[PDB]
C-alpha cells in the first residue's frame, strides 16, 4: 500500500550515523551567526540577523532571541518555524515546576528535557527532526551562570563561550585567542561583537543587523536583570567600542 | 520522482495528481448547461442511453439535493454517487443545527472545503467529478455555483461543462454583450427553457428528441425535474417558432 | 515479479500472485485423502516426520463431538483455522442448542479468508483442509481452499502427488458411496486410495491416521497401534 | 506509466488502471443473466462441472439477500461471497430502524457505496466480481448490474462473465419481439435457453442450470428457487432448442 | 394538555388545546400543540415539553435525509422512528405521541405512541392528562367514515368537555386538517365552544 | 459542613479619587480552633491585586493557578496584563470547573494603565461579575461589610483618607465575627507606588 | 429579577430592571442584564447568574463564526435553534432562562427558553422573579398596531410594577429598541424611579484614628541597572 | 486497511534544504502580485481579482477577508489552501484566546497562532506544506498599527510594506522611491494604486481591484449605537464606487 | 486518634509521635514508628487513616529520592513541603481521597535555618513556630504559647516538651503509651532514647 513511499528515515547508515541528523547539522550552517560570551558577572548573546532590507521593520522585529521566563534567555540558530515550537513547551515546562515546588527551575533541568524532546524525534515516528540548536543562556543559584549548547541529535554540553550558525570554525578559533578568565560583563560585550566585525558577510557592521541581550548580576538588590536591549541602545553601544 | 502518484508540490509547485483529475472528467460526453432567469433558474443536460437494454429513466445525472438546490454533475458517475450522498447529508445536517434550509452559498462553500482536505492528505485521490449547484436562494435569488476538484469554486451568470464547452461559451459571451444584463430576462420559465435548449442546438450543432435531454428547473419553493411529456412540449412550441 | 509484493495489486491479467503462491503451500505439504458415504466419513492421513528420531506430526485435528478436519501444509495456520472454529461450535451449542450444521461452517471459512487477503498487511493463509462431519441433514466432506473457495465433494485428495488419489476415486465413485452400514470396508476403500499416491514410504503402524465420524459414531481418531486392522 | 502498480493513483489517460484490470477477473468468471419479467424477476447461473467429484445440486452459487432479493454474481466467488455478507447487514439495520422491507432502488446505492470506497484509498483492493441483483417492492420489479467502478444502471436484462457477448445479443431479441412484457411463467423457458446457447464457448465441460425467480403473482413476492417439474420443463426446452 | 386524532372519509383530523401549565400558573397560553415533522405526516405532542421537542426535532431531521435517499416516507415509517427514540431511551424521556399522517394510497392514518414506546394503529386516539375526562363520550359519539362537516363537530364537542372539566386544558382549539387538497387550518376561540 | 465556613476571612476593597485599596484579616483557622496568623490572603501579579477567601486550600490552588496563566501571558505578549482583561479570565477559569466547583470568592483590584481608570470586580463560587463603582465585599461577615461600607463610604477620598475609612470598615465587622481578627493588612494602591501597613487590632 | 419582551408593529422591545441580588443582600445596583448575543439579537438572562453570562458567550462565539462563514446577518432561529440545543444535553442542570429577541431579513421574533429546553414563541414575554406582576401589566393593555412609541411605554411600565410590589426586582429600568432595518438602540438607565437621598449626617473621621504597627512598600516593577 | 501515514512526506535533504518547502515557494511566485503599505494611522491591502471568464463572477469570490473586527487578511498562491486557513484561523482566535481572555487577539499574536498552523502541516505525518503566503494586517491598542507577512514555512516578519507575487521584484523597488514615514492614509493609498498598475495588465478599475483598509474607528457598522465603551471595526472594504473615485483623482 | 507533636527551637525541629496502634478494640502493637525519613535533612510524620498512611508515606519518599539521585542535590526543605501538598491536593478530587495529615521537619542546610510545615488534609501548608493535628493541638497550643521562647536551645526545648506530653497523660482519654523522638538538625537525624 504506502510501503513505497516510507522514507524510513531514522534507520542508521552502513557505518553508523543517523543521515537525518548529519543533515539537519549541514541545514543550520546557514542561519545567521549566534555567539555567546560567559563572564563572571553575566553573560552576553550577540546574533547577526539574517534578512534585512531598508524597507523591513526592525525595532519590533524578534527573530533570534527569545526570553523563555524570568532568568533564562536562549539564542536560535535554524529554523525559526520549527523553534518555535520547542519554545513554548519550553516555557510551559518551566512554569509547571514553579507551580509544584515554588523554586525556579535550575538551568541544568530545562535543558535536559528540550534534549529529550530532540532526541526522542529521532528514535521513532518517522519524523523529520527539528532543524535548531540553542544556547540556553541562564543563572540559578546552584552553580551561578551557566551556558548550553544543544544540536538536533540531542546532546548537550557545557561551554565558557561558543557559536553555532555559520563560520563556526572561524568563529571558534578567534574566541579561543581572546577569551580569559578574568573578564567582566564590559569586557565581554567588546568581544562578542569584535567576532561578528571579522566573520561578518557583511561589508560592514551595522546595529540594525544585530540582536545583542545581556544577564546581569547587575541590577538592585541580589535579583538578575535581563535585558533585551532596545535597537536603539545597540547604537550606542556600537559608538562605544568605536567599531562605527 | 513519486510526485505523479500522490499529491506533494512537484519541483516545479504543480500538483501532478490534481492537474490529471480534470482530464478524467471530461470523457463522458455529455454537455451541461445551466443558465439564470428572472425568477428560476434552468439546467438542460444530454443524457445518452447507449444500449436499448440499459432502461432509460434510472440513467440520469441531475441530483436532488434538498429542496431546493438540485446539483447536475459532469463526470464518471460512481463519483457523482459520492459526492451526491455526502451533499445530502450536509443539508439536513445543517436545517438541524441552525433551523434554516442551507443557502446554496453555504453549501457551494461546504463541498469546496471537503474537496481541499483531499489534496492535502496523501491518502485520498481527489474526486473526479465538476459539480453545478443551481437555486433559487432565498437571499440573493437566482444563483450558480460551480466547484472543481481542486477546491475552487465561484460564481457564474451562467456556465456549461463537457468536452464541447468551448461552443457554449463563447455562444452565451455574445448573449450577453447583446443584452447588457446579466440574466435572461423573459419572465416565465418556460421561455427561458426554450431559450436554453435554442442555444444548445445551435453550439453542437445537432438537434434533439425527448429521449436525449434531461431538463432541472428551480423556482421558489421547489426543485423539480420535466417529464418525457413536459420536454416534448417545449420542443413542439421551439418548432413552432 | 512485480506485482507479487502485496495482496493489495491486480496483475495486468486480473490474477492475484499472492494468493497463487499460498496455494503452492500446499503441494508441499503431505497427502491426505478424504471420502464418504451416506452413513459415514472417512479421513485417511499420511503422518509426516522428520529423521528416525522424530516422532510423526499429528495431521488430524478433533474439532468437537461430531467435526474434525485434517490439515496439509502449514501446520501454525491449520492451529489458528481450528482454533476459530472452535469457537463457533461452542458458539453454537450455548446460545442455540444445536450442533453446528457443515453447510455452515463452510461458509464462515470462506468469509473470514476473504477478509484476510484484502486487508494491507495480513497475509493468505497457506493451508488446505478436509473438514469432515455428521449433522442433522446428514454426512458431508469440504475442501477448503486458501483462496477462499469451500466445495463439497464425495471424495478428494491435497498434497503431493495427490493426482494419482484423486484419479482412483472417481473410477471408484458407484462402489465407495454405496458402502452404507459397514464402517470397515469404507476405511479400506480409502487405504488403497491413498497407495495411488504414495511413491516410497510404504505404509507403517505409526505411519498411517485414520478418522472416521459418522450416524452412530462421535468423532474419533485412530493412531499407533490401533491402525493394524486396516493395513 | 507506473500508475498501476497501486491502486487509486490516476494516470495521464484518467484511467485508474486497477480498476481496468478488476473488470477481467469478471470476464474470466461463470456466466449469469437476468430477465426483468413483467411482473418479476428470472436468475440464472452456469455452475461448470469440475469433477465428477462434486455432490450435485449443493454448491448452489445463488444468494439471497434478506427475503425479497436474489443475487447473483461472475468472478471470484470469495469476494462476492463477502459483499453479500455485507449486504444482509445493510438491509437488516434498514428493516431495524424503518420496519418496512428495503426498496430495491435503494439497496442498490447503499452496496455502491461499499464497493466506491475500495476505490478512494489505496490500500484495500477494488472487489472482482459483478453483481446483477434486484426483485420485487413496492413500486414492482427492478433489474441492477453492478460493476468494481461502482457503476450501477437499471436493466430490462443484464449478463456477465465470459459468455455475456453473447448473451447481451441473445437478450436483445426477447426485449424487441415483446414490449408487451415477457410474462414470468415464459421467462423460466427462455432463461434456459440463453444458457444453453452461451454455454457454447465452454462447452468443454458439462455444466449445471439452477434458476431462480421473484415474482409479484407466482410466490406472494418471495424469493424462491425454481425446482422438480418447473425446472424440468425448462431444461427440456433448451434441450430441444439447441438440437 | 388534551389532544386527539380522528380519521374519517377523506382523510385525518388532529385536534388539541393550547394551554401549557407549570404548576398552577398558566405560562404561555397559546402554545402550538399540532407540530409539522414533514408535508403530510404531522404529530401532536403531550407529556414534558422539554422531552416531546428534543423527540420532534430528531424525527423532523431522521424524516428530510430519508426522503431525498429513498423517496417519500409512508405514515408507517414515521410512526417507527418516533417508536425508536421513546424506547432506547425510556428511562428519562418521557414522551406521549400521537402520528396522523395522510398517503394518497391508504387515506387517514392515527398511530399512538404511550410513555413505554409501543406503537398501535388505530381509528382514533386521546392522549394527554385532560383525556381521562372524555373517553367515555369518544367511544359512544365516534362512527367510521364521518363527513368532514361531521367529524369536526365530533371533535370540537370531544375537547369542549375536556377543557371544562380540566383544569389543565383550556384557551382556544386548533385543527390541522389533512386531506388530499393539502393542509387547513381551523381555529375555535373560547366563545363559539363554550356557549355550546 | 459548609466549604466555606471552614477557615474564614473576609475582604473588602474600596475605590477612591485615583487610587484602589483592598485590605482583609490574617486569620486562618479550622472551625473552633485557631492555627495561624501568618496567612495572607491578598497576592499580586504585576500590579493588579487578588484577594481570595474561602476553602484555604483552594485558596493555595488558585494562587498558584493564576500566577502560571499570567506568567505565560507576561511573555508573549511583553506587558502586564491589565485588570480589565484579567477579570474576564478571573471567570472564565473558574467556570471551567463548573461542577463541583473551586469554593471562592475573589476579588479584583488595580488601575489600568492606559487610562488611569481605578478598576475593582467582585465574584461568587460558579463565577459571576460583580461590577461596582463603590466597593466588593467577600468573606463570611459579608453581610456585616455591606451594611458598614455602605455608611461610611462618601464617593473620592484622597489616598490617605480613603486609608481611614477602609479601616473602620474592616476592624469593626471582624470583632462582630466568630471567624475572622488576628491583624489585618491593609494594601494602598497608586500608579506609582503601593503602600502596605499592617494593623494593629484585637486578639480576642 | 424581572424581565419582559414586548412586540410592535415594527419591531421588538426588549426590557430589564438593573438589580442584581446574591440572597438576601443586593450585590449591584446597577448591573445590567442586557447582553448582546450579535448585533440585533439581544436577550436578557434570569436565574443563575453565571449560566446566562456564560452560556451567551458560549453562543456568541458559534454565531459569529457561522455568521462570516455564510457571509449574511446571523438570524434570529440560529441563536434559538443552538442555544436549545446546548441546555438539552446538560438535563437541565444549568439553570439558565433567557429572552431571546431580536430582528434579522425574516422579520421580528421574540422567544422564551426554559432551563431544560422547552421554548415558547409570544407577542409579549415576561421571565424572572417578579415576572407575575410584570404578566398582569401586560395582559391589561397590550393591544395589536402598537406604535414605536406606545411600546417602550408599555414595556417600562411593566417593570416598574416588579419593582414596587416584588423584593428581588429593584434599581433602575433598561430598555433596547430593535426596529426592522435601524440599528438597535439601547438606552442604558432609561428610568430613575428612585434616588438614594442624602445622608442625614456626613461621617468622616480624622487622620491618625487607625493604629499601625508596621509600612513597607511592595515592589511592582522590573528591578533597573544601578 | 493498516494506514501507515505516519512518515512525514518531508524529508531534510543532502543539501541542508527542506524539499517540499521550496516548491511551496515557487508555486508563491506564481499568484496574483498583492501588496502592503503600513502608514500613520492604518494599512491599506490590496490585489487583482484575476476573472477567469466573462461569465464569472469575482464579486462572490474574495481574496480579501475579515479575521476579526480589526484584522484583515490578503494572499498570494493557491485559492483552495487560502480559504481553509482563514477558517481554521477565525476559529482559534475564538476558542483558544477570545473565550479565555474576553477580548480579540492583539495581532501580532494571532500571526503566532497561524505561524503555527503552518508548522503541523510539514512537521506531522501525511501533509504536504501550504501553497500560499499571507500578508495580515491589523491594529491592537499597545503596539499600533502593524502589518506581517507569514511564510509556507511557518516563519513570519514585520514589514514596513512589501509584495508578493508574479511582480513581487518590480513593486517592491519602486515601493521603496516612494515610502517614508510621513505618509498619511490618504497619501499611502495612491502610493499603492501606482504600484498595482505596472503589475497588472488587463483591465483596472473598481470592478476588478480589491483594496481594503485597517483605518481609523467606525460607529456606523457598530450596529448597536448608544453605548460609548464599545468603538466597532477599523477594518472596512472599499467598495467598488469608492475605488474608481481615487482614479480620478489620479 | 493518635498524637503527633512539632516544636521547631533555634537550630533543630523536634518531631514527636506516639506509638501506639490501635486496630480493633485491642491495642495491637505499641512501639511501630510512625514516620519515614525523606533525605539526610527532612524528616516527615504522619498521622490519619488507617493503612493509607504507609501509602502515602512510602510514595512521597520514591519520588524525593529519585529527585536525589537525579541532581545529586538535596531538595530543600521549603521545596518538599510544596510536593506533599500538591499531592494531597490532586487527592481530594479523585475517586477516594488521601485522609492524611503530616508535620514535615527539615532543616536547611542552604541558609542554616531549621524550619517546620503543617499541611493537613484538605491540603493546606502553613509555616508554624510549632503544630499539631487532631485534639493534640487542643491541649498543648495553650501550654506552648506560655512557655516558648525563640531563642531556647534544644536541651530547654526537650523540658517544654516532656511537659506538654505530661499535659496530655492527665486529660487524654486513650492511651497512647509515652512518644518516641526524634530531632532533626545540622548533624543528621538522631533518636533521643529516653523519654
Amino acid at each position: 500500500g504506502s510501503r513505497r513511499y516510507d522514507s524510513r528515515t531514522t534507520i542508521f547508515s552502513p557505518e553508523g550515523r543517523l543521515y537525518q541528523v548529519e543533515y539537519a547539522l549541514e541545514s543550520i550552517s546557514h542561519a545567521g551567526t549566534a555567539i555567546g560570551i560567559m563572564a563572571s558577572d553575566g553573560i552576553v548573546l550577540a546574533a547577526e540577523r539574517k534578512v534585512t532590507s531598508t524597507l523591513l521593520e526592525q525595532d519590533t522585529s524578534t527573530e533570534k532571541l527569545y526570553k523563555l521566563n524570568d532568568k533564562i534567555a536562549v539564542a536560535v540558530a535554524g529554523l525559526t518555524a520549527d523553534a518555535e515550537i520547542l519554545i513554548n513547551t519550553a516555557r510551559i515546562h518551566a512554569q509547571n515546576y514553579l507551580k509544584t515546588y515554588n523554586e525556579d527551575i535550575p538551568v541544568e533541568i530545562l535543558v535536559r528535557r528540550l534534549s529529550d524532546i530532540k532526541q526522542g524525534y529521532t528514535q521513532h515516528g518517522g519524523l523529520r527532526p527539528f532543524g535548531v540548536s540553542f544556547i540556553y543562556a541562564g543563572y540559578d543559584d546552584r552553580y551561578g551562570y551557566q551556558l548550553y549548547t544543544s544540536n538536533p541529535s540531542g546532546n548537550y554540553t557545557g561551554w565558557k563561550a561558543i557559536s553555532v550558525g555559520a563560520n563556526t570554525s572561524a568563529a571558534q578559533t578567534l574566541l579561543q585567542m581572546d577569551y580569559k578568565d578574568d573578564m567582566k560583563v564590559d569586557d565581554a560585550i567588546e568581544l562578542a561583537l569584535k567576532t561578528l566585525s571579522k566573520t561578518t558577510d557583511s561589508s560592514a557592521l551595522t546595529y540594525d543587523r544585530l540582536e545583542f541581550a545581556t544577564i546581569r548580576k547587575g541590577a538592585n538588590d541580589g535579583e538578575v536583570y535581563q535585558k533585551i536591549f532596545k535597537p536603539q541602545e545597540i547604537k550606542d553601544i556600537l559608538v562605544k567600542t568605536g567599531i562605527t | 520522482g513519486y510526485d505523479r502518484h500522490i499529491t506533494i508540490f512537484s519541483p516545479e509547485g504543480r500538483l501532478y495528481q490534481v492537474e490529471y483529475a480534470f482530464k478524467a472528467t471530461n470523457q463522458t460526453n455529455i454537455n451541461s448547461l445551466a443558465v439564470r432567469g428572472k425568477d428560476c433558474t434552468v439546467v438542460i443536460s444530454q443524457k445518452k442511453v447507449p444500449d436499448k437494454l440499459l432502461d432509460p429513466t434510472t440513467v440520469s445525472y441531475i441530483f436532488c439535493i434538498s429542496r431546493t438546490i438540485g446539483m447536475v454533475v459532469n463526470g464518471p458517475i460512481p463519483d457523482a454517487r459520492n459526492a451526491a450522498l455526502r451533499a445530502k447529508a450536509e443539508a439536513a445536517e445543517f436545517r438541524y443545527k441552525y433551523g434554516y434550509d442551507m443557502p446554496c452559498d453555504v453549501l457551494a462553500k461546504r463541498m469546496a472545503n471537503l474537496s481541499q482536505i483531499y489534496t492535502q492528505r496523501a491518502y485520498m485521490r481527489p474526486l473526479g467529478v465538476i459539480l453545478t449547484f443551481v437555486s433559487v436562494d432565498e437571499e440573493l435569488g437566482p444563483s450558480i455555483y460551480k466547484t472543481d476538484p481542486a477546491g475552487y469554486y465561484v460564481g457564474y451568470k451562467a456556465t456549461a461543462t463537457g468536452p464541447k464547452q468551448q461552443e457554449i461559451t463563447t455562444n452565451l459571451e455574445n448573449h450577453f454583450k447583446k443584452s447588457k444584463i446579466d440574466h435572461i430576462n423573459e419572465e416565465s420559465w418556460e421561455k427561458v427553457v426554450e431559450f436554453a435548449i435554442t442555444h444548445m442546438i445551435d453550439a453542437l450543432g445537432t438537434e434533439f428528441s425527448k429521449n436525449d435531454l434531461e431538463v432541472g428547473v428551480a423556482t421558489k419553493d421547489k426543485f423539480f425535474t420535466l417529464s418525457a411529456e413536459n420536454i416534448e412540449e417545449r420542443l413542439v412550441a421551439i418548432a413552432e417558432q | 515479479n512485480n506485482y507479487d509484493g502485496d495482496t493489495v495489486t491486480f496483475s495486468p491479467t486480473g490474477r492475484l500472485f499472492q494468493v497463487e503462491y499460498a496455494l503452492e503451500a500446499i503441494k508441499q505439504g503431505s497427502v491426505t485423502v478424504g471420502l464418504r458415504s451416506n452413513t459415514h466419513a472417512v479421513l485417511v492421513a499420511l503422518k509426516r516426520n522428520a529423521d528416525e528420531l522424530s516422532s510423526y506430526q499429528k495431521k488430524i485435528i478433533k474439532c468437537d463431538e461430531h467435526m474434525g478436519l485434517s490439515l496439509a501444509g502449514l501446520a501454525p495456520d491449520a492451529r489458528v483455522l481450528s482454533n476459530y472454529l472452535r469457537q463457533q461450535c461452542n458458539y453454537s451449542s450455548l446460545v442455540f442448542n444445536r450442533k453446528l450444521a457443515v453447510e455452515r461452517a463452510g461458509h464462515l471459512l470462506c468469509d473470514k479468508a476473504q477478509k484476510n487477503t484484502q486487508s494491507y498487511g495480513g497475509r493468505p493463509y497457506g493451508v488446505g483442509l478436509l473438514i469432515i462431519g455428521y449433522d442433522k441433514s446428514g454426512a458431508h466432506l469440504l475442501e477448503f481452499q486458501p483462496s477462499g473457495n469451500v466445495t463439497e465433494l464425495y471424495g478428494t485428495a491435497i498434497g503431493a502427488r495427490s493426482q494419482g488419489a484423486k484419479t482412483y476415486l472417481e473410477r471408484t465413485l458407484d462402489t465407495f458411496i454405496k458402502i452404507d452400514g459397514n464402517p470397515d470396508e469404507l476405511i479400506k476403500a480409502g487405504v488403497e486410495a491413498i497407495s495411488q499416491s504414495l511413491r516410497d514410504e510404504s505404509l507403517t503402524v505409526d505411519n498411517l491416521s485414520i478418522a472416521i465420524v459418522g450416524k452412530d459414531t462421535p468423532f474419533t481418531i485412530y493412531d499407533g497401534e490401533a491402525v493394524a486392522k486396516y493395513i | 506509466t507506473g500508475y498501476d502498480l497501486s491502486n487509486s493513483v490516476f494516470s495521464p489517460d484518467g484511467r485508474n488502471f486497477q480498476v481496468e484490470y478488476a473488470v477481467k477477473a469478471v470476464e474470466n468468471g461463470t456466466t449469469s443473466i437476468g430477465i426483468k419479467c413483467n411482473d418479476g424477476v428470472v436468475f440464472a447461473v452456469e455452475k461448470l462441472i469440475t469433477s465428477k467429484l462434486l455432490v450435485p445440486q449443493k454448491n448452489v452459487k445463488i444468494q439471497v439477500v434478506d427475503r425479497h432479493i436474489g443475487c447473483v454474481y461472475s468472478g471470484l466467488i470469495p469476494d462476492g461471497r463477502h459483499l453479500v455478507n455485507r449486504g444482509r447487514e445493510e438491509a437488516a439495520s434498514f428493516k431495524k430502524l424503518y420496519k418496512t422491507p428495503i426498496p430495491i432502488p435503494a439497496f442498490a446505492d447503499r452496496l455502491g457505496q461499499y464497493v466506491q470506497a475500495h476505490t478512494l484509498y489505496n490500500s484495500v483492493r477494488p472487489f472482482g466480481v459483478s453483481t446483477i441483483f434486484g426483485g420485487v417492492d413496492k413500486n414492482g420489479a427492478h433489474l441492477y448490474m453492478l460493476e468494481p467502478s461502482g457503476s450501477y444502471w437499471g436493466y430490462k436484462g443484464a449478463a456477465t462473465g465470459k459468455g455475456r457477448q453473447s448473451a447481451k445479443a441473445e437478450l436483445e431479441k426477447l426485449v424487441d419481439h415483446h414490449p408487451e412484457g415477457l410474462s414470468a411463467r415464459e421467462a423460466v423457458k427462455q432463461a434456459a435457453k440463453i444458457i444453453y446457447l452461451a454455454h457454447e464457448d465452454n462447452k468443454e465441460k458439462d455444466f449445471e442450470l439452477e434458476i431462480s425467480w421473484c415474482s409479484l403473482s407466482e410466490t406472494n413476492g418471495l424469493h424462491k428457487f425454481v425446482k422438480g417439474d418447473l425446472l424440468q420443463e425448462a431444461i427440456d426446452f433448451a434441450q430441444k432448442e439447441i438440437n | 394538555t388534551s389532544i386527539m386524532a380522528v380519521t374519517f372519509k377523506d382523510g385525518v383530523i388532529l385536534g388539541a388545546d393550547s394551554r401549557t401549565t407549570t404548576g398552577a400558573y398558566i405560562a404561555n397560553r397559546v402554545t402550538d400543540k399540532l407540530t409539522r415533522v414533514h408535508d403530510k405526516i404531522w404529530c401532536c405532542r403531550s407529556g414534558s415539553a422539554a422531552d416531546t421537542q428534543a423527540i420532534a426535532d430528531i424525527v423532523q431531521y431522521h424524516l428530510e435525509l430519508y426522503t431525498s435517499q429513498y423517496g417519500t416516507p409512508s405514515t408507517e415509517t414515521a410512526a417507527s422512528v418516533f417508536k425508536e427514540l421513546c424506547y432506547e431511551n425510556k428511562d428519562n424521556l418521557t414522551a406521549g405521541i400521537i402520528v396522523a399522517g395522510y398517503d394518497d394510497k391508504n387515506k387517514g392514518e392515527v398511530y399512538t405512541i404511550p410513555l413505554g414506546g409501543s406503537v398501535h394503529k388505530l381509528p382514533y386516539a386521546i392522549a394527554g392528562s385532560g383525556s381521562t375526562f372524555i373517553y367515555g363520550y369518544c367511544d359512544k359519539n365516534f362512527r367510521e367514515n364521518m363527513s368532514k362537516e361531521e367529524t369536526v363537530d365530533f371533535i370540537k364537542h370531544s375537547l369542549s368537555q375536556a377543557i371544562k372539566w380540566d383544569g389543565s386544558s383550556g384557551g382556544v382549539i386548533r385543527m390541522v386538517v389533512l386531506t388530499a387538497a393539502g393542509v387547513e387550518r381551523l381555529i375555535f376561540y373560547p366563545d363559539e365552544y363554550e356557549q355550546l | 459542613s459548609d466549604p466555606s465556613s471552614i477557615n474564614g476571612g473576609i475582604v473588602v476593597a474600596m475605590t477612591g479619587k485615583d487610587c484602589v485599596a483592598i485590605a482583609c484579616d490574617l486569620r486562618l483557622g479550622s472551625q473552633s480552633l485557631g492555627v495561624s496568623n501568618k496567612f495572607e490572603k491578598i497576592f499580586h501579579y504585576g500590579h493588579v491585586f487578588l484577594g481570595i477567601t474561602g476553602l484555604a486550600t483552594d485558596v493555595t490552588t488558585l494562587n498558584e493557578m493564576f500566577r502560571y496563566k499570567t506568567n505565560l501571558y507576561k511573555l508573549k505578549e511583553e506587558r502586564a496584563i491589565e485588570p480589565e482583561t484579567f477579570t474576564q479570565l478571573v471567570s472564565s477559569s473558574l467556570y471551567e470547573r463548573r461542577f463541583g466547583p473551586y469554593f471562592v470568592g475573589p476579588v479584583v483590584a488595580g488601575i489600568n494603565s492606559k487610562s488611569g481608570k481605578p478598576f475593582i470586580a467582585g465574584f461568587d463560587l460558579i463565577g459571576c461579575i460583580d461590577e461596582a463603582k463603590d466597593f466588593i465585599v467577600s468573606g463570611t461577615a459579608s453581610d456585616q461589610l455591606f451594611g458598614m461600607c455602605e455608611s461610611l463610604y462618601e464617593p473620592n477620598l484622597e489616598p490617605e483618607d480613603l486609608f481611614e475609612t477602609i479601616s473602620q470598615a474592616l476592624l469593626n465587622a471582624a470583632d462582630r465575627d466568630a471567624l475572622s481578627g488576628w491583624g489585618a493588612v491593609v494594601y494602598i494602591i497608586k500608579k506609582d507606588e503601593v503602600v502596605k501597613r499592617y494593623l494593629k487590632m484585637r486578639q480576642d | 429579577t424581572t424581565i419582559v419582551g414586548v412586540k410592535f408593529n415594527n419591531g421588538v422591545v426588549i426590557a430589564a430592571d438593573t438589580r442584581s441580588t446574591q440572597g438576601p443582600i443586593v450585590a449591584d445596583k446597577n448591573c445590567a442584564k442586557l447582553h448582546r448575543i450579535s448585533p440585533k439579537i439581544w436577550c436578557a438572562g434570569a436565574g443563575t447568574a453565571a449560566d446566562t453570562e456564560a452560556v451567551t458567550q458560549l453562543i456568541g462565539s458559534n454565531i459569529e463564526l457561522h455568521s462570516l462563514y455564510t457571509s449574511r446577518e446571523p438570524r434570529v432561529v440560529s441563536a434559538l435553534q443552538m442555544l436549545k440545543q446546548h441546555l438539552f444535553k446538560y438535563q437541565g442542570h444549568i439553570g439558565a432562562y433567557l429572552i431571546v429577541a431580536g430582528v434579522d431579513p425574516t422579520g421580528s421574533h421574540l422567544f422564551s427558553i426554559h432551563a431544560h429546553g422547552s421554548t415558547d414563541v409570544g407577542y409579549y414575554l415576561s421571565l424572572g422573579s417578579g415576572s407575575l406582576a410584570a404578566m398582569a401589566v401586560l395582559e391589561s393593555h397590550w393591544k395589536q398596531d402598537l406604535t414605536k412609541e406606545e411600546a417602550i411605554k408599555l414595556a417600562s411600565d411593566a417593570i416598574q410594577a416588579g419593582i414596587w410590589n416584588d423584593l428581588g426586582s429593584g434599581s433602575n429600568v433598561d430598555v433596547c429598541v430593535m426596529e426592522i432595518g435601524k440599528d438597535a438602540e439601547y438606552l442604558r438607565n432609561y428610568l430613575t424611579p428612585n434616588v438614594r437621598e442624602e445622608k442625614q449626617k456626613s461621617y468622616k473621621f480624622p487622620r491618625g484614628t487607625t493604629a499601625v504597627l508596621k509600612e513597607s512598600i511592595v515592589n511592582i516593577c522590573d528591578i533597573q541597572e544601578e | 486497511m493498516t494506514d501507515r501515514y505516519s512518515f512525514s512526506l518531508t524529508t531534510f535533504s543532502p543539501s541542508g534544504k527542506l524539499g517540499q518547502i521550496d516548491y511551496a515557494l515557487t508555486a508563491v511566485k506564481q499568484g496574483v502580485t498583492s501588496l502592503g503599505i503600513k502608514a500613520t494611522n492604518g494599512v491599506v491591502i490590496a490585489t487583482e481579482k484575476k476573472s477567469s471568464s466573462p461569465l464569472a463572477m469575482s464579486e462572490t469570490l474574495s481574496k480579501v477577508s475579515l479575521l476579526t473586527p480589526d484584522i484583515g487578511a490578503v494572499y498570494s498562491g493557491m485559492g483552495p489552501d487560502y480559504r481553509v486557513l482563514v477558517d481554521k484561523s477565525r476559529k482559534v482566535a475564538h476558542t483558544s484566546y477570545k473565550r479565555i481572555y474576553g477580548e480579540y487577539p492583539p495581532t501580532k499574536l494571532l500571526v503566532s497562532e497561524v505561524a503555527k498552523i503552518m508548522q503541523e502541516a510539514t512537521q506531522s505525518g501525511g501533509v504536504r506544506p501550504f501553497g500560499v503566503s499571507l500578508l495580515i494586517a491589523g491594529h491592537d491598542e499597545f503596539n499600533g498599527f502593524s502589518l506581517y507577512q507569514v511564510d509556507p514555512s511557518g516563519s513570519y516578519f514585520p514589514w514596513k510594506a512589501t509584495a508578493i507575487g508574479k511582480g513581487s521584484v518590480a513593486a517592491k523597488t519602486f515601493l521603496e522611491k516612494r515610502w517614508n514615514d510621513e505618509l498619511e492614509l490618504e497619501d499611502a493609498i495612491h502610493i499603492a494604486l501606482l504600484t498595482l498598475k505596472e503589475s497588472v495588465e488587463g483591465e483596472f478599475n473598481g470592478d476588478t481591484i480589491e483594496l481594503a483598509i485597517i483605518g481609523d474607528e467606525n460607529p456606523d457598522l457598530l450596529g448597536y449605537t448608544g453605548i460609548p465603551t464599545d468603538k466597532g471595526p477599523r477594518f472596512r472594504k472599499l467598495t467598488s464606487q469608492e475605488i474608481n473615485d481615487r482614479l480620478e483623482a489620479l | 486518634m493518635d498524637i503527633i507533636l512539632g516544636i521547631r527551637v533555634q537550630d533543630s525541629v523536634i518531631l514527636a509521635s506516639s506509638k501506639a496502634v490501635t486496630r480493633g478494640i485491642s491495642v495491637l502493637k505499641d512501639s511501630d514508628d510512625k514516620t519515614r525519613q525523606l533525605s539526610p535533612h527532612t524528616l516527615m510524620s504522619f498521622a490519619g487513616e488507617a493503612g493509607d498512611t504507609v501509602q502515602f508515606a512510602e510514595y512521597i519518599q520514591a519520588n524525593i529520592q529519585l529527585y536525589s539521585i537525579r541532581e545529586d542535590y538535596e531538595l530543600s526543605p521549603q521545596a518538599v513541603s510544596s510536593f506533599v501538598r500538591q499531592e494531597l491536593a490532586k487527592s481530594i478530587r479523585s475517586r477516594r481521597p488521601y485522609q492524611v495529615n503530616v508535620l514535615i521537619g527539615g532543616y536547611d542546610k542552604k541558609k542554616n535555618k531549621p524550619e517546620l510545615y503543617q499541611i493537613d488534609y484538605l491540603g493546606t501548608k502553613v509555616e508554624l513556630p510549632y503544630g499539631a493535628h487532631g485534639y493534640s493541638g487542643f491541649y498543648t497550643f495553650s501550654l506552648l504559647d506560655h512557655h516558648y521562647r525563640p531563642d531556647m536551645t534544644t536541651e530547654e526545648g526537650l523540658d517544654l516538651l516532656k511537659l506538654c506530653v505530661q499535659e496530655l497523660e492527665k486529660r487524654m482519654p486513650m492511651d497512647f503509651k509515652g512518644v518516641i523522638v526524634k530531632i532533626v538538625d545540622k548533624d543528621g537525624i538522631r533518636q533521643v532514647d529516653d523519654f
